[PDB]
């Protein structure tokens, strides 16, 4: 139950629209991309720090 | 600004509603005894 | 658009709403209490009384 | 609530007020005079002030509701008033020049807008600075945002050839800088000082969501107050 | 006084009277079906 | 490693581990509140990374031009000087801390500065992104 | 960044707020930022730099003792944000600074 | 006979209504009713609010497209900060609703009611003649919800750090919190989690043993609630066999003998675990974080040996840099 | 093509009046055995 | 429209709880 | 916006009155172990 | 903008853009930072290399320092986007 | 957007194990109440 659908299809028709769950998900791309590289470290994840999500960078 | 008051018509119900309601209490306490008692509490109602 | 209850409403003097509009086209600044949504929100808590009394009786 | 009156009060009894973002102006005990420039000595314009009213959104002009609360007066802004085209015309340069401020029409929707005298190239009427001289001009308004994927759906950039490309308007955020046209009369003019009072008409662009939504006009008609010294 | 209201009555529904209730709820969904959907 | 540069035509010296922990522990209590990690809590446009300290004028990277940063900061430039702004011995008397650091202090600072570039590569003055 | 060249009364936010000095919800010039929270600060090392509007422009650009740099400078690093264990700065820093505020 | 307050008096603390007032009912009704209204219908049909004060707003109500699970009542703006925002400070009313004001009215309304209703447990249990522990018992939800309803905005200066009153907004609260105070790392909230781990260990045990042990007294056609009779005086299970076999599951004093020691302890271990998470919260709200084990192993050189804790700092640090977009505009978060 | 919703009608419609005739008969005749 | 879904489901468990509350068993002791 | 003001500040005072004035009528007696 | 194809020299390359890059990207070139970048960024619109040798207030040593670095500097067209952010740009790190 | 005839999963969810129970109580009380 990672998401909900329409209100991706709503956040992507809408740049105003922002709920809670919407910050969530942004949060978990941010777990996953910022720990991935040291997190699984057989993969060999190596992120730029412009592909690395940051509040500031949008 | 005392108590959040910043108009005078705000003082009204603030000092007039608690007299009304020790109005009532008055009448129940002097409808009491009303002497000293030696106790934990008075059981006198 | 198929409102039943809205003629019925601006039938004798609700035409208001709170969101600022009026159903004659004009905009409303004070809309008041008596809106539609006033109105529907008077009829549910009249409801929600009326019910509790059939409850004790 | 004069410069007099600003300067009076302390911080103290001021905090919690609302009567910091008030444009003061000058007294008529103290109008009735005028401005005069040489041809030698440089001058500018200090704490040019703008307490807007009656924020009006054409969507006919319908008035507006404001949802901030005292955000929305510029004051502080400084620039050098420099002769230019037989007449003098002011460059605005510093202070606070924008207030990102939100008003509602009266249906429900919130319709923000930056109000902005940023880049302004206006010239004033006559070479003098008295009550009836009229200063107009038009300034560039900014983006209400600042500085490539649809995450939520990788489904959806698989399609082949047309990936995202119906979500492409929102997902291009774009820096767009519209312009606007500023006209300020001043009725009051003090004499001992540089001191110019009066009303401003504004009109000028909303929020372009990063260029996703159709900037509605908004028509801003306040108050303004400015000072003329050296520069 | 809250308590036994003289007035309570069992209700009954026998056999036959739900076969054609089932029957008439059944024939009348077949035959607005129809209709609802278009 | 326990070997930094000393001279700026490139003389090395070799630090004893005494030095490196009395460096570190300096580093510590001293520098830690603005550099932390190699970076700069309050001017992050400069840093500690080696990269920075090398391509300034004068470069700072060898002890003697720390030490002398840490008695004469300039700024990124050289031209001016921020002894009021940055602590020194020059400024002992703006800020309290440095009344106590004397020249083989600074010396092992410098060392300690010098030394991390070579220790957990990438993340000196990397910034939290390196963590 | 007013004495480094950066014209801080003008500069747009990411969100078209004040970067440095934005306006408060009662009207008066604060600081600009995610400290906007904390407007109701007085402190005596800015209370001299502080008129009835808010932060004068004026006296922060002419009127500034140097005491008020040294305690401004020196408040500004030791902020009470620490660890149970001792630790400085926020949760996701390293082990390095020894400090949590009394 | 007696004077109208004093028959007032008398229907207030009367337990013959249904629901027991009581004169913390008083306080407690209307401020509990008037939180449940307002966040029933700023639940349903509220504007979205500008929580962060950056002219951003987020949206929480159903008719602004969320569903239950992402619906909330946002909190205040952060340009209110902890000033006190009713309705009546606000230039309009739609001014209110953009600020988040009903977050304050909520917030403010149910936690006077929680406190109403610790104070209407004490007095029901006075006027029963029982003892007076349960509303002690109580005090630990609601010191969970002060700390994260008012200590944690009053210690952070601002209401939009609240819980937000929702779901998804709940679980956003929880990841900044994680993000900014690494609370997973604090004992106080490990202390916590052993709390509700234990409370349903013990739960789950006291019911096992009691149902295992009942005495019978039902028929094999009916069910074996029926044994036990509403005010019966014999106890409706053996403790003796139920002591027993948990004597001989692991030995023979990891049981309560005594009954009344055993529930104390059931009454015990849950309530000081949500004390002290509770606590945990209120202290990290004045930024006394947890452990903070990162970079603790070096090599030989002085390399940085990773750890487990390191991993959580890398979680932390993805969660740190992606939460309140746009709203920091310096380097520390201080 | 069809328009929804009517799914929604129909089968409501036909379950909620199955539903009480099914608990109708049921209750009657459990009162039924009861009397026995 | 789903939105009425989420409202009618909420008010059917509020229903639920009032009915739990006002209209549930009476506790009575029993002659054993 | 003031007369919601008197209103909330009214409806408050009434509260805590009744609530001040009933915990000082002898609330302690209002048990069943009196007399 | 989702395409923006002249954006190597904001600091991803040798050479500099001016009039569209942080104050941060000047911290390469030695004796570039805090000075003369600021003269950069205050009269920020260029034509060419040579309008900004001629509308700057340079200093000789400031000039020489300008004539140290003139391959790895460049003037192209400007955008408002990074034009707002050529002094903070939200990078700390 | 909303995907429909979910509308039809979440009523019929709710109703059919709502008819269920309602039919079990109403037996059960016309079963005591034929007892007596
Ligand atoms: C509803 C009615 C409830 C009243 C509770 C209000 C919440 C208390 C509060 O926001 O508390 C904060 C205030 C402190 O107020 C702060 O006071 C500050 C005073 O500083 C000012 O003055 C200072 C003077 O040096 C400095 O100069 C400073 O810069 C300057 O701003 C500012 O005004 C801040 O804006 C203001 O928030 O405390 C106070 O008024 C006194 C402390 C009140 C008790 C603390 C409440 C504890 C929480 C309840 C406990 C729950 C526990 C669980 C129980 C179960
Ligand atoms: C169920 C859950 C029950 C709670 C379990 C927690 C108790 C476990 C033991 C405490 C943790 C431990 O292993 O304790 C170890 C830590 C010691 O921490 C050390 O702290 C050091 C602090 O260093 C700092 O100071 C150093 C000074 O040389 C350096 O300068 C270094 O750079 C700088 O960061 C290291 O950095 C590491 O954090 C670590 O080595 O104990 C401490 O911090 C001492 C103070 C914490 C006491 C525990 C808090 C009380 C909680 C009681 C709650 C009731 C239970
Ligand atoms: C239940 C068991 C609790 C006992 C914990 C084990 C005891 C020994 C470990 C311990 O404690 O740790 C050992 C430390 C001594 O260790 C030294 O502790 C120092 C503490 O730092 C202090 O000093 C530093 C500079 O000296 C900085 O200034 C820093 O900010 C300041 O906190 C540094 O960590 C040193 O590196 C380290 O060597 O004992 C201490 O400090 C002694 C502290 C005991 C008194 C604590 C009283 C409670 C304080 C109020 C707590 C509020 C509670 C809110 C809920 C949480
Ligand atoms: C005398 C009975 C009556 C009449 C004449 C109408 C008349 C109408 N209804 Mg209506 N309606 C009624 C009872 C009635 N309704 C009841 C009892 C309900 C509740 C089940 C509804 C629920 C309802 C809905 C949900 C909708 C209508 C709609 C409509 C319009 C088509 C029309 C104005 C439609 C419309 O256009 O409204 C916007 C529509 O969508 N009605
Ligand atoms: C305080 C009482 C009150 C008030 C002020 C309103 C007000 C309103 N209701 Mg309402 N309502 C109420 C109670 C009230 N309601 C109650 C208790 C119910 C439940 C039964 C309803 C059910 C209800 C519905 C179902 C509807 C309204 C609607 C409306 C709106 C339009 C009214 C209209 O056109 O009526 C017109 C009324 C009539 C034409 C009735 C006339 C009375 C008959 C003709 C009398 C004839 C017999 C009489 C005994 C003759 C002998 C006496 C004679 C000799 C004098 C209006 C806002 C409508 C609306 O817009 O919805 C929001 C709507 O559809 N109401
Ligand atoms: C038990 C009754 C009760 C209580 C205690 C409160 C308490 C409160 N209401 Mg409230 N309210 C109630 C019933 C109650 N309400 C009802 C029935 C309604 C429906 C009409 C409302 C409608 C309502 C609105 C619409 C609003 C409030 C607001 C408030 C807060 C502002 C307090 C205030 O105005 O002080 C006035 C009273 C005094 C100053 C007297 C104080 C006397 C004490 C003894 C002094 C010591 C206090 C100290 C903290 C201890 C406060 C938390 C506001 C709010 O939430 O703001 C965020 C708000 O906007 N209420
Ligand atoms: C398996 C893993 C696990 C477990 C078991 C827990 C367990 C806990 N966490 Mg936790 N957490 C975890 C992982 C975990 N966490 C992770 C991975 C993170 C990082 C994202 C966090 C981040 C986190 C935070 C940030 C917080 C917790 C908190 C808590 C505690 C919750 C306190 C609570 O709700 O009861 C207490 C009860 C209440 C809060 C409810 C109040 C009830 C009021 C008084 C009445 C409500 C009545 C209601 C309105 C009406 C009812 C309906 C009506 C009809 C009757 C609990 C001990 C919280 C805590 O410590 O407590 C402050 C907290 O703030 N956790
Ligand atoms: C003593 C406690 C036991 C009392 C028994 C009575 C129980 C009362 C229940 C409390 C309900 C009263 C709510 C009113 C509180 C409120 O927010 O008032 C809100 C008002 C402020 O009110 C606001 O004021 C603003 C000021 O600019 C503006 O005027 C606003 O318009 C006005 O609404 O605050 C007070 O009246 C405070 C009075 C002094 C109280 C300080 C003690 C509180 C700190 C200790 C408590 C925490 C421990
Ligand atoms: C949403 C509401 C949908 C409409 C349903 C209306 C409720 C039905 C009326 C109440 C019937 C009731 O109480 O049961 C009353 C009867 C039970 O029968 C009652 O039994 C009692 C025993 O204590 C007494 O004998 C009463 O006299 C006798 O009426 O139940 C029925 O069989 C009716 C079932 C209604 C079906 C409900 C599902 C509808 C969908
Ligand atoms: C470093 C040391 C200094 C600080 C530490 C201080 C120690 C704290 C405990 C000592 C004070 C309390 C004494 C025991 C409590 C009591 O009421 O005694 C009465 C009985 C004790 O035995 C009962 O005692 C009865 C006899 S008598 O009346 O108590 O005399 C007897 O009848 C009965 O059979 C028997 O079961 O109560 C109990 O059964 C509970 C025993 C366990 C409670 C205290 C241990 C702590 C448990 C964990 C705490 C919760 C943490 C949860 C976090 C997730
Ligand atoms: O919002 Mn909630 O947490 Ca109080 O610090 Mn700053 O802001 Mn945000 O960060 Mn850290
Ligand atoms: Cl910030």
């Amino acid at each position: 139950a990672y998401d909900f659908v329409s209100q991706e299809l709503r956040a992507a028709e809408d740049p105003e629209f922002e709920t809670f769950y919407t910050k969530n998900i942004l949060l978990n791309e941010g777990i996953r991309s910022w720990m991935a590289a040291q997190d699984q470290p057989h993969e060999n994840f190596i992120f730029p720090e412009e592909v690395l999500p940051r509040g500031n960078a949008l | 600004e005392a108590l959040g008051i910043d108009d005078t018509r705000l003082i009204v119900p603030v000092i007039l509603i608690p007299v009304i309601t020790f109005i009532l209490y008055a009448g129940f306490a002097s409808e009491q005894d009303n002497e000293d008692f030696f106790d934990t509490y008075d059981q006198r109602r | 658009q198929g409102m039943f209850v809205m003629p019925f409403m601006a039938r004798i003097g609700v035409t208001d709403s709170w969101g600022g509009w009026s159903v004659t086209g004009e905009s409303v600044a004070n809309p008041g209490f008596w809106s539609f949504e006033g109105v529907a929100l008077a009829h549910i808590g009249l409801s929600g009384l009326l019910f509790l009394a059939a409850v004790w009786h | 609530i004069t410069t007099e009156d600003i300067r009076g009060l302390t911080y103290s009894q001021v905090k919690g007020t609302g009567l910091a973002n008030r444009c003061p102006e000058v007294s008529e005990q103290n109008a009735g005079g005028t401005i005069k420039f040489a041809d030698d000595k440089k001058y500018k314009v200090t704490e040019l002030c703008l307490e807007p009213k009656s924020f009006q959104i054409e969507e006919e002009f319908v008035d507006t509701k404001l949802m901030t609360r005292a955000t929305y007066s510029l004051t502080g802004i400084e620039g050098p008033i420099v002769f230019k085209d037989g007449g003098l015309t002011f460059l605005e340069k510093g202070g606070i020049d924008y207030a990102a401020t939100t008003v509602q029409l009266p249906g429900g929707e919130r319709v923000p807008f930056l109000f902005t005298i940023k880049e302004l190239e206006g010239k004033f009427s006559s070479s003098q600075v008295s009550a009836g001289t009229e200063l107009g001009g038009n300034f560039k308004t900014p983006s209400y945002r600042t500085g490539d994927m649809a995450v939520a759906l990788p489904g959806l950039e698989a399609d082949g050839g047309e990936g995202q490309d119906e979500l492409f308007a929102e997902t291009n955020k774009v820096f767009q800088v519209t312009d606007g046209s500023i006209e300020m009369a001043f009725n009051r003019v003090d004499g001992t000082n540089g001191e110019f009072s009066g009303v401003f008409v504004s009109e000028q662009l909303s929020d372009t969501d990063m260029g996703s939504k159709a900037p509605k006009k908004v028509l801003l008609k306040g108050i303004v107050f400015g000072k003329i010294e050296e520069q | 006084m809250s308590g036994p209201n003289p007035n309570k009555q069992p209700v009954e529904l026998n056999r036959t009277s739900l076969f054609w209730g089932l029957l008439l709820i059944f024939v009348l969904a077949v035959l607005f079906s129809s209709y609802f959907f278009n | 490693t326990r070997t930094v540069p000393l001279d700026s035509s490139g003389t090395t010296v070799i630090l004893t581990p005494e030095q490196v922990k009395r460096g570190k522990r300096l580093f510590n209590s001293s520098c830690g509140n603005c550099h932390v990690g190699g970076i700069t809590k309050t001017n992050p446009n400069l840093g500690l990374e080696p990269d920075a300290l090398s391509l300034a004028t004068p470069a700072r990277d060898n002890i003697d031009a720390l030490v002398d940063y840490m008695k004469n900061p300039t700024t990124y430039d050289g031209l001016e000087s921020i002894a009021e702004l940055h602590p020194s011995v020059k400024s002992a008397d703006i800020f309290p801390k440095m009344r106590s650091l004397s020249d083989e202090d600074l010396f092992a600072i410098g060392g300690h500065i010098l030394l991390q570039p070579k220790l957990s590569s990438e993340k000196w003055g990397g910034g939290k992104i390196y963590y | 960044d007013q004495r480094l060249g950066a014209n801080v009364s003008s500069a747009q936010g990411p969100t078209g707020l004040g970067k440095y000095l934005m306006r408060s919800p009662s009207g008066e010039i604060i600081l600009g930022g995610e400290t906007q929270r904390f407007w109701d600060l007085r402190a005596p090392w800015i209370e001299p730099l502080r008129g009835p509007n808010g932060l004068d422009l004026n006296k922060i650009k002419n009127d500034i003792q140097p005491w008020q740099e040294r305690r401004a400078a020196e408040y500004m690093t030791h902020a009470p944000l620490g660890s149970l264990n001792s630790v400085g700065g926020v949760a996701t820093e390293i082990n390095s600074v020894n400090y949590v505020s009394p | 006979s007696a004077s109208a307050w004093e028959r007032f008096c008398s229907w207030i603390t009367s337990t013959d209504n249904r629901l027991y007032i009581g004169w913390f009912g008083v306080l407690m009704i209307p401020t509990l009713l008037t939180a449940t209204t307002v966040y029933i219908i700023a639940f349903v049909a509220a504007p979205p609010v500008d929580i962060d004060g950056i002219r951003e707003p987020v949206a929480g109500s159903l008719l602004y497209g969320n569903n239950i699970i992402t619906g909330a009542v946002i909190p205040s703006s952060a340009s209110i900060g902890i000033h006190f925002y009713p309705i009546w400070e606000a230039a309009s009313l739609d001014e209110w609703l953009y600020n988040g004001g009903p977050y304050q009215l909520i917030v403010d309304h149910f936690l006077l009611g929680v406190c109403g209703w610790i104070g209407r447990e004490w007095e029901f249990s006075y006027r029963l003649g029982m003892r007076p522990w349960i509303s002690v018992a109580f005090t630990a939800p609601v010191a969970a919800a002060s700390a994260v309803f008012l200590v944690y905005p009053i210690g952070q200066g601002s209401f939009s750090d609240g819980m937000p009153l929702g779901i998804s907004g709940t679980f956003n609260f929880m990841l900044v919190f994680q993000a900014e105070h690494n609370i997973l790392m604090h004992p106080f909230h490990q202390l916590g989690v052993a709390g509700v781990f234990g409370g349903s260990l013990f739960s789950a045990m006291h019911g096992s043993l009691v149902t295992s042990s009942l005495i019978r007294e039902t028929t094999e056609n009916e069910s074996a609630n029926y044994g036990y009779k509403f005010g019966q005086e014999e106890e409706t299970y053996n403790i003796v066999a139920a002591h027993g076999y948990f004597g001989r599951l692991i030995f023979q004093y990891a049981s309560f003998n005594n009954s009344r020691a055993l529930h104390f302890f059931l009454g015990l271990w849950p309530v000081v675990g949500i004390w002290f998470t509770a606590l945990g919260v209120m202290t990290m709200a004045f930024n006394l974080n947890g452990f903070n084990f990162n970079q603790s192993v070096v090599d030989s050189q002085g390399r940085v040996i990773n750890t487990w804790a390191d991993i959580l700092n890398r979680a932390n640090l993805g969660m740190e840099v992606m939460h309140e977009r746009n709203a920091h505009n310096f380097p520390l978060d201080l | 093509n069809v328009s929804v919703a009517a799914y929604l009608a129909v089968l409501l419609g036909t379950f909620i009046p199955v539903v009480f005739l099914l608990t109708l008969y049921i209750q009657s005749e459990s009162r039924k055995a009861a009397e026995t | 429209m789903e939105t009425l879904v989420y409202v009618f489901l909420l008010a059917g468990t509020l229903g639920v709880i009032f009915f739990a509350v006002f209209f549930r068993d009476p506790p009575r002791i029993a002659k054993k | 916006m003031f007369t919601l003001k008197i209103v909330v500040y009214t409806t408050v005072t009434f509260f805590v009155s009744l609530f001040t004035f009933g915990f000082l009528s002898n609330d302690a007696s209002r048990n069943p172990n009196r007399k | 903008n989702v395409e923006y194809p002249n954006v190597p020299y904001l600091g991803g390359s040798d050479i500099i853009d001016v009039n569209n890059a942080n104050v941060r990207v000047y911290t390469r070139l030695p004796g570039m930072y805090p000075a003369i970048a600021k003269k950069i960024i205050k009269r920020a619109p260029y034509k060419d290399i040579n309008e900004m040798l001629e509308k700057g207030d340079f200093t000789a040593a400031e000039k020489d320092i300008l004539d140290k670095y003139l391959p790895n500097l460049t003037a192209l067209e400007p955008a408002p986007e990074y034009v707002i952010d050529n002094i903070n740009n939200g990078l700390y790190r």
